[PDB]
RNA sequence: CUUGAGUCUCGUAGAGGGGGGUAGAAUUCCAGGUGUAGCGGUGAAAUGCGUAGAGAUCUGGAGGAAUACCGGUGGCGAAGGCGGCCCCCUGGACGAAGACUGACGCUCAGGUGCGAAAGCGUGGGGAGCAAACAGGAUUAGAUACCCUGGUAGUCCACGCCGUAAACGAUGUCGACUUGGAGGUUGUGCCCUUGAGGCGUGGCUUCCGGAGCUAACGCGUUAAGUCGACCGCCUGGGGAGUAC
RNA sequence: AUAAUGAAAU
């Protein structure tokens, strides 16, 4: 998983406040990062099936949190998806 | 039942002490069952990876004709 | 960086190398911004079993903090040199600084 | 021939046959004898007794040596183990030490089928 | 089993002592056991028949202890 | 809005998964010494191996498959499954005291992945034993059960196949309803008598009360009392067969 | 150790 030092530069980057632990930014924020730190390790262990069931999980809820976002607020879901280079 | 390590709060078991490993062999150099010693599960486990440590290096036997 | 317990054996019939091999070593760690926590020398000792048909070995022990590389590049020293005819590595949680259990009975 | 007062026998007890080989302390055989080839065949020859006589007999051959005393290896699960001891004893050899060397693997190679019959 | 023949031992007890270690070390079981392969399937089950007849003799013995036969 | 559902800080136990090294016991084979008539196998036998020196005993070397004891009605995983020791990469579960978001949830036709043994394709490797096959026997016969040999396969890399009494023959999620004895893994306070008491969580084995069931039996891990969604059945053969 | 069979009804 990630480090101490990353997810607090994580949290300080993206939430309101060096507290703000739980806020949908911050989630997909921390999601984001292990998703894209994970793609090293699977290209060179591809037989490792296993440990996939857990990304595609991560997978799974940044999806779900997106759409909660994008009905909540549509600014926020702009702004958020354009600074994390999301989109297919 | 009775178990020493329990008794004495120890953390590892350290597979340097062969002195404290000896006990827990018989003289074929076999592991000795928990139900014989009285020991904790816990500690029975820890045993028999410092006996494997041990026996590794050279510091213990494995059998009882080389 | 990481913590490491390390035990090497050496041919009885090569003991005087051994203060240049621990010398060479201990450089080798300091070198890359390493510490040394526990260093010991325990002699010759008589083998439970014999080893490529020999008893005797010479015993060296020691508790280190370093980087990976450093510990490969260690690794691959043992492998290749002749005097030594066996070794562990290991990690560790914490540094040990205590005495050992064979400096107190020996 | 040369002296020797000091010897080994070895004992190898199956389930079908007892063999007794006596040799000196380097394991140069000097004399030998079986169940089998001592007057038993079939359902006679996995017998306490053909082991007793197989012993004796080989006490008997190794007469022009002159041996004193004697260590004593067994080796399987078979009807032999004892009796062959204790012949030994009596023909007047002095008995030093007794072991047991059956081979045992710590999981290696894979036994055969069981039979259905 | 490796035995020594101690200073004014006699011979039985010896061959004694040679046969209690041997039972105590169980080669004999060891080879017995060896002698043809076993299915896992079969081993799975004969280890848990074995407990559940343990258990089940255990409480009828503590059990029958509380009646009168005559 | 904070009670469902999630994020953050400190720890704990584990045969959970992928990759690379290494150790000790045992079988087989090759090359030597000592020694001399048997060995091996069965209910009883002989096919086989042996004076061209076997079987037994001791010394040196080669190779590749599996990890005794510990080890248990023990542990981990969605299921299939996972067991010597060391290092690199990596997934999930549980506990104590606090902070944060604010219904962000449950089920899921079609779709997409994973999926024991045997089997198929291309390239490697091959101790042990083993479909097919060959020869002793037994029998009225014996294309069998028993004995002596023995190759495909069993092993490794990559790609196919999609089935099992794949079983607890019991779909997933939430709430409520008398007790007893154990296993395994966390954590709080202390009469104080420092080796012992009194509590509070997760997982798991057995017995049994009311209720339920055709009976056998199930019984807070329900087959009891209720709610949300899905899959399936409608006499035996013909048939999970034909097109 | 091995070692087969018994029309339909009352």
């Amino acid at each position: 998983s990630l480090s101490t030092e990353a997810t607090a530069k994580i949290v300080s980057e993206f939430g309101r406040d060096a507290n703000d632990t739980g806020s949908t930014e911050v989630q997909v924020a921390l999601l984001t990062a292990q998703i894209n730190h994970l793609q090293g390790h699977f290209a060179e262990h591809k037989k490792d099936h296993h440990s996939r069931r857990g990304l595609l999980r991560m997978v799974s809820q940044r999806r779900k949190l997106l759409d909660y976002l994008k009905r909540k607020d549509v600014a926020r879901y702009t702004q958020l998806i354009e600074r994390l280079g999301l989109r297919r | 039942k009775f178990c020493r390590f329990t008794a004495e709060g120890v953390q590892e078991i350290d597979y340097k002490d062969i002195a404290t490993l000896k006990n827990y062999i018989t003289e074929s150099g076999k592991i000795v069952p928990s139900r014989i010693t009285g020991t904790r599960a816990k500690y029975q486990r820890q045993l028999a990876r410092a006996i494997k440590r041990a026996r590794y290096l050279s510091l213990l036997p494995y059998t009882d004709r080389h | 960086m990481r913590h490491y317990e390390i035990v090497f054996m050496v041919h009885p019939d090569q003991s005087e190398q051994v203060p240049g091999m621990i010398e060479r070593y201990t450089a080798a760690i300091t070198g890359a911004e390493g510490k040394i926590h526990r260093l010991e020398d325990w002699g010759r000792r008589q083998l439970a079993y014999p080893i490529n048909k020999l008893h005797k070995a010479h015993y060296v022990l020691m508790n280190v903090e370093a980087p990976q590389e450093v510990i490969d590049e260690l690794e691959t020293t043992f492998r290749f040199n002749d005097a030594v005819i066996r070794s562990m590595v290991m990690r560790t949680k914490h540094a040990v600084t205590e005495a050992s259990p064979m400096v107190k009975a020996k | 021939r040369k002296q020797v007062s000091d010897g080994v026998a070895h004992i190898h007890a199956s389930f079908n046959n007892t063999i007794v080989t006596i040799t000196d302390r380097q394991g140069n055989a000097l004399g030998w004898a079986t169940a089998g080839g001592s007057g038993f065949r079939g359902s006679r020859k996995s017998t306490p007794f053909a082991a007793q006589v197989a012993a004796e007999r080989c006490a008997d051959a190794v007469k022009e040596y002159g041996i004193k005393n004697l260590e004593v290896m067994v080796k399987g699960p078979g009807p032999g183990r004892e009796s062959t001891i204790r012949a030994l004893n009596a023909a007047g050899f002095r008995i030093t030490n007794i072991t047991d060397v059956t081979p045992i693997p710590h999981n290696g190679c894979r036994p055969p089928k069981k039979r259905r019959v | 089993p490796v035995i020594k023949v101690r200073e004014n031992e006699p011979f039985d007890v010896a061959l004694r002592r040679f046969k209690r270690s041997c039972e105590k070390a169980g080669v004999l079981a060891e080879v017995r056991r060896r002698e043809f392969y076993e299915k896992p399937t079969t081993e799975r089950k004969r280890a848990k028949a074995s407990a559940v007849k343990r258990h089940a003799k255990k409480l009828a013995r503590e059990n029958a202890r509380r009646t009168r036969l005559y």
